[PDB]
């Protein structure tokens, strides 16, 4: 009963993890690497380590 | 210069009065919807994210 809660712990927080996104992108599934958004006129980036939950 | 066929002025004032008119209405429309993006005119692409996210 232990080991069946612990399967249902571990199915819960990947659904968790992977329904985490924002307008199509998200920082905790792991699908990429980072995000960068704008920081300047320039078009100088301000970059945003993902930080996998999965 | 001194013709009473036509004052340059005149379309000038009118022209930056229109402007301001303009202006205005567009301030207005914001402040009755309560929304910088309130549809698609105002802003494409931030209108369509804001839809398909809703």
């Amino acid at each position: 009963a232990l080991k069946a809660d612990f399967e249902s712990l571990r199915d819960q927080l990947q659904k968790a993890a992977t329904n985490a996104k924002f307008n199509g992108v998200s920082l905790a599934d792991g699908s990429t690497t980072k995000l960068s958004f704008l920081a300047n006129e320039d078009g100088s980036n301000f970059t945003v380590t993902a930080q996998t939950l999965s | 210069l001194n013709s009473i066929n036509t004052n340059p002025g005149a379309l000038l004032a009118l022209q930056n009065l229109n402007s301001t008119n303009t202006e205005l209405a567009a301030t207005q429309g914001r402040i009755n919807t309560g929304k910088k993006v309130a549809n698609a005119k105002d802003n494409g692409a931030i209108w369509s994210m804001a839809k398909m996210q809703s």
